[PDB]
C-alpha cells in the first residue's frame, strides 16, 4: 500500500544519509539554485550516490542495479474476471511462483 | 460485384493466389471493364467472338 | 495447362513462395503414371507434373 | 594521415532550406486525410 | 589415415600445419555450464 | 534533512491523514532527524514539473524527493531523469507513470524506480506458461521501443531449455492497423497462446 | 488553414534566412488551404531556462514540428537534449540539422528525433567500401568507448 511505499522510500533515503554521515561529516546541503546564471558544476561528483544502493531496511532488502531496476522485485500475476477487476492469481517469491489456481 | 471486389481489395484476399470466379452476368458487357476488377478473373460466357 | 500466375492489381507483394522445378524420369526414384479414371484428379500420394 | 570530411558540414542555410521544403511536402501530403487534430495549445493545461 | 589425407591436402593446397592433439578428449557436445543458466560447446569442438 | 513527498489524487486521497509517514515518532532511532514536507498535485506537464521542483528547491532545500503520480504518460520518467541530471537532487518515484521502466539512464543520473526489468517479466511469463502446459504460442510485437530486446530474450530462453517449446511464428506487426498488410499476417496465428507486447493504446 | 513551423536557430541572420526560406516555400504550393506561418527562438545557455523558453515561446503557438541546430559559439556542452525531450513528450516530431553524436541515433530514448546528416557510422561504412578497392584484408580495430 502507498503508505508502505512512502515509508520505505523515506527509510532508504535516511539510511543512505546516515551511511554517508558515518563515512564522513561533510553532508552537503544543496546547490545555489536550479536555474539562473549558474553554469559551473557544484557537486564534487554527485555528493551522495554510491551509498544509495545495496541497502536494507531491517528485514526486506532492496538494492538498485546499475541500470536503475531492482534485483529482488515483488512482481505479481493478475487476471480479469466477470466483474471487470484485476483480482489476483498467485504471486512471485524468492525464485518460486506458487500459483493459487 | 464491383462494390464487393473493391471492398475486398482493401483486405488481404486479393493477392497473387486468391483466384476469383464469376458468372456471365457479372461480366455481361465485355467492353465495359470497371476499375475494381482484378487482373485474374475467370468468367464463363456465351461466345460472341466467333459464331 | 498451368495457370500463368497473373498480376493481382498493379502493385502487390511479389511472390517468393513459388518456384519452378525440373525432373527427369528414372526407375525407382521418379515414376510417371497416367491419370486415374475415377476421381479424374491425380491419386492421393502423387504430384501433378507437366 | 588519411582522414575524412563531410562536404556540406556547417552550411546551415542549405540544410534549413531543404528541411523547410521537406516539411512543406509532408504537410501537403498529410493535410488531405480523413482525421486531423490540432496540436496542444500549450505545455501547461493537458497531459495527452 | 587422417594424417595422410592432411598431407595430400597440404601438398595440393599451399599451407603449413602445426598439428596439436586435443586437450579434453571428448568429441564435442553442447552442454549447460555448471552453476549457471547458459550452455556452451565442450570437447574437441570447443577449440574450433 | 528536508525530504519532500509529492503524490496526488490516488487511492490514498486522505491528504490530511497522509501526514503520518514519519510525521509521528514512528521508529526514531536513526540519527539526523529529518523534516518531511508534503504537497498535492493534480496535473502533470513539463513546465509545471519544472516550476514545482525548482520552487521547492529554491525554498526548503531538499536532499531528495519522492515522486509518484496518477497518470499513464510514459515520458514523465524521462522528464524526471532530466530534472535530476541538471539539479543533483536525488529524486526517485514509486507509483504511477514515474515508475514504468522503458530505457536506461545516464550514468550521472540519480533517479531510481520501484520497478522490474523486461527480462524479469519475461522470465515470469515463461514460468507461468510452463506450469499449465501451454508450450506452443506465437509473438505479436509492435514497433514500440525496446521490442528487439524482448524478442531476442524470448528466443534465447526458448532455445536454452529442455521442456520442448514450439515457437509457431514471430510477427513484427507494423503500420496502421486498418490496411491489408496488418490483416494478411494477423491471420496466420493458428496457435492458442499469444504474447502481445505494445503500449496501452496500440 | 494556418500552420506554424518553429525553429531553434543560432543567430538573427539564420532567423532571417529561415523566414525568407519559408516565405519562398509558400510560393510553390499556395493554392489556398495552407498558409504556413513561422516563428523564431534563439539558443540560450543553461538547460532549465531553455526548456521553459521552448515550452512557452513555441507550444503557445500550436507548432507542427520544431527545427533544432547546433549552438554556434560553445562546444557540445549545450547539446539539443532539452528540446528533444520536451517535444517528444507530446510526440511532436523535431528535426535536427548538424548534431552528430550517435546518442540520438537510437529510438529507445528519443522516440521522435530525425536528423538530416549521417551521424558517424557511415564513416565506417565508407571505410569498408574503400577497403576492398584498396585491397586490404587483415585489419585491427582500435577505438574509444
Amino acid at each position: 500500500s502507498l503508505e508502505a511505499r512512502v515509508r520505505d522510500g523515506i527509510g532508504i533515503l535516511t539510511t543512505a544519509a546516515s551511511s554517508m554521515l558515518e563515512k564522513f561529516s561533510y553532508i552537503p546541503e544543496a546547490k545555489a539554485s536550479c536555474y539562473g546564471q549558474m553554469e559551473r558544476p557544484e557537486v564534487p561528483m554527485h555528493t551522495l550516490h554510491p551509498f544509495m544502493v545495496n541497502v536494507t531496511w531491517d528485514g526486506k532488502d532492496l538494492s538498485f542495479t546499475e541500470e536503475g531496476y531492482q534485483v529482488h522485485p515483488r512482481l505479481v500475476v493478475i487476471v480479469l474476471n466477470k466483474d471487470r477487476e484485476w483480482e489476483k492469481v498467485g504471486k512471485w517469491e524468492n525464485h518460486t511462483l506458487s500459483l493459487r489456481h | 460485384a464491383v462494390l464487393i471486389l473493391s471492398e475486398a481489395r482493401s483486405l488481404g484476399l486479393t493477392g497473387y493466389d486468391f483466384f476469383w470466379i464469376v458468372p456471365s452476368l457479372v461480366s455481361g458487357n465485355t467492353e465495359l471493364i470497371p476499375k475494381e476488377f482484378p487482373s485474374g478473373l475467370i468468367s464463363v460466357s456465351y461466345d460472341d467472338w466467333d459464331y | 495447362a498451368v495457370w500463368p500466375r497473373y498480376k493481382s492489381f498493379s502493385d502487390c507483394e511479389p511472390d517468393d513462395n513459388h518456384l519452378s522445378i525440373v525432373t527427369l524420369e528414372e526407375a525407382p526414384f521418379v515414376i510417371v503414371e497416367d491419370i486415374d479414371p475415377l476421381t479424374e484428379t491425380c491419386v492421393r500420394n502423387t504430384v501433378p507434373c507437366r | 594521415i588519411l582522414g575524412l570530411q563531410l562536404i556540406n558540414g556547417k552550411n546551415e542555410s542549405a540544410h534549413i532550406s531543404d528541411a523547410v521544403g521537406v516539411v512543406a511536402q509532408a504537410v501537403h501530403e498529410l493535410l488531405e486525410k480523413e482525421n486531423i487534430t490540432d496540436p496542444p495549445r500549450g505545455c501547461v493545461g493537458n497531459t495527452n | 589415415f587422417c594424417i595422410d589425407l592432411l598431407i595430400k591436402l597440404a601438398r595440393t593446397m599451399n599451407f603449413t600445419y602445426e598439428v596439436h592433439l586435443v586437450a579434453d578428449g571428448k568429441f564435442g557436445t553442447q552442454e549447460r555450464v555448471n552453476n549457471s543458466n547458459k550452455k556452451e560447446w565442450n570437447g574437441m569442438m570447443g577449440e574450433l | 534533512l528536508n525530504i519532500a513527498v509529492m503524490l496526488g489524487h490516488s487511492h490514498d486521497v486522505t491528504e490530511r491523514e497522509l501526514r503520518t509517514l514519519w510525521g509521528p515518532e514512528q521508529a526514531a532511532g536513526l540519527p539526523l532527524d529529518v523534516n518531511v514536507v508534503a504537497l498535492l498535485m493534480n496535473r502533470t506537464d513539463p513546465k509545471s514539473l519544472i516550476t514545482h521542483v525548482c520552487d521547492l528547491m529554491s525554498g526548503a532545500r531538499i536532499h531528495g524527493l519522492v515522486f509518484g503520480d496518477d497518470t499513464d504518460q510514459e515520458a514523465v520518467a524521462q522528464m524526471l531523469d532530466f530534472i535530476s541530471s541538471h539539479t543533483f537532487v536525488p529524486i526517485l518515484g514509486i507509483h504511477g507513470g514515474a515508475s514504468m521502466i522503458m530505457a536506461d539512464k545516464d550514468p550521472t543520473s540519480t533517479f531510481f524506480q520501484f520497478g522490474a526489468s523486461i527480462q524479469q517479466q519475461a522470465t515470469v511469463m515463461l514460468k507461468i506458461m510452463q506450469d499449465y502446459d501451454w508450450h506452443v504460442f506465437s509473438l505479436v510485437t509492435t514497433i514500440f521501443p525496446g521490442y528487439r530486446e524482448f524478442i531476442s530474450f524470448v528466443k534465447t530462453t526458448v532455445d536454452n531449455s529442455f521442456v520442448g517449446w514450439d515457437m509457431q511464428n514471430v510477427i513484427t506487426l507494423d503500420t496502421s492497423f486498418e490496411d491489408a498488410k496488418t490483416q494478411v499476417q494477423l491471420k496466420k496465428i493458428h496457435s492458442s497462446v499469444i504474447l502481445l507486447y505494445c503500449s496501452k493504446d496500440e | 488553414k494556418i500552420v506554424n513551423i518553429g525553429a531553434v536557430l543560432s543567430t538573427r541572420k539564420h532567423e532571417q534566412m529561415f523566414r525568407e526560406a519559408v516565405n519562398q516555400a509558400n510560393k510553390r504550393h499556395g493554392s489556398w488551404k495552407i498558409q504556413l506561418n513561422a516563428t523564431s527562438v534563439t539558443h540560450k545557455p543553461n538547460a532549465i531556462q531553455m526548456a521553459l523558453s521552448v515550452c512557452e515561446d513555441l507550444i503557445s503557438s500550436q507548432v507542427y514540428a520544431i527545427l533544432v541546430s547546433h549552438p554556434p559559439t560553445p562546444n557540445d556542452h549545450f547539446t539539443p537534449t532539452p528540446v528533444s525531450y520536451t517535444a517528444g513528450f507530446y510526440r511532436i516530431p523535431v528535426l535536427g540539422l548538424t548534431t552528430r553524436m550517435s546518442i540520438y541515433s537510437d529510438k529507445s530514448i528519443h522516440l521522435s528525433f530525425l536528423r538530416t546528416v549521417p551521424p558517424y557510422s557511415h564513416q565506417s561504412s565508407v571505410w569498408f567500401e574503400m577497403m576492398r578497392v584498396y585491397s586490404w584484408n587483415h585489419i585491427i580495430l582500435l577505438v574509444s568507448d
